C-alpha cells in the first residue's frame, strides 16, 4: 500500500491534520481524557479527597 | 496537480517555474509505451482546447 496508494493512506490518516484524520481525532480525544480537572484529575482528586 | 496526485494512480503532475513570475505544469506515467496517454475534458471546453 505505502508502495502504490500513500496519498490514500496520508489522507486517512491525518488529512488536513486539523479535524480530519484518524490520528488528529486522538489527539484531541486523549488531550480530552489528559487536560487538568479531566476525568483522571477528578477520579484522583476524589481519592485524595476521600483519604482525608 | 494535487488532485492528479493524491489518486497515487501511476500518473504525477509537477510544477516547474519557468524563468521567473512563470510555470507550468508537468506530467509523467511510468515508463513503457503501454503507458502512453490519451487525456481529454469533460464539462469545460475551455480548458479541454488548452489541455487535451
Amino acid at each position: 500500500v505505502l508502495k502504490d496508494n500513500t496519498a490514500a493512506a496520508r489522507e486517512l490518516l491525518v488529512g488536513d491534520g486539523k479535524e480530519t484524520g484518524i490520528t488528529t481525532k486522538i489527539a484531541t480525544e486523549v488531550k480530552s481524557y489528559l487536560a487538568d480537572d479531566g476525568i483522571i484529575d477528578n477520579a484522583q482528586d476524589n481519592v485524595n479527597a476521600t483519604l482525608k | 496537480r494535487d488532485a492528479i496526485n493524491d489518486a497515487d494512480s501511476g500518473i504525477a503532475a509537477s510544477i516547474v517555474k519557468v524563468k521567473e513570475n512563470e510555470f507550468q505544469l508537468v506530467l509523467t506515467a511510468n515508463s513503457g509505451t503501454d503507458n502512453t496517454m490519451k487525456i481529454t475534458v469533460e464539462g469545460d471546453t475551455k480548458l479541454n482546447d488548452l489541455l487535451a
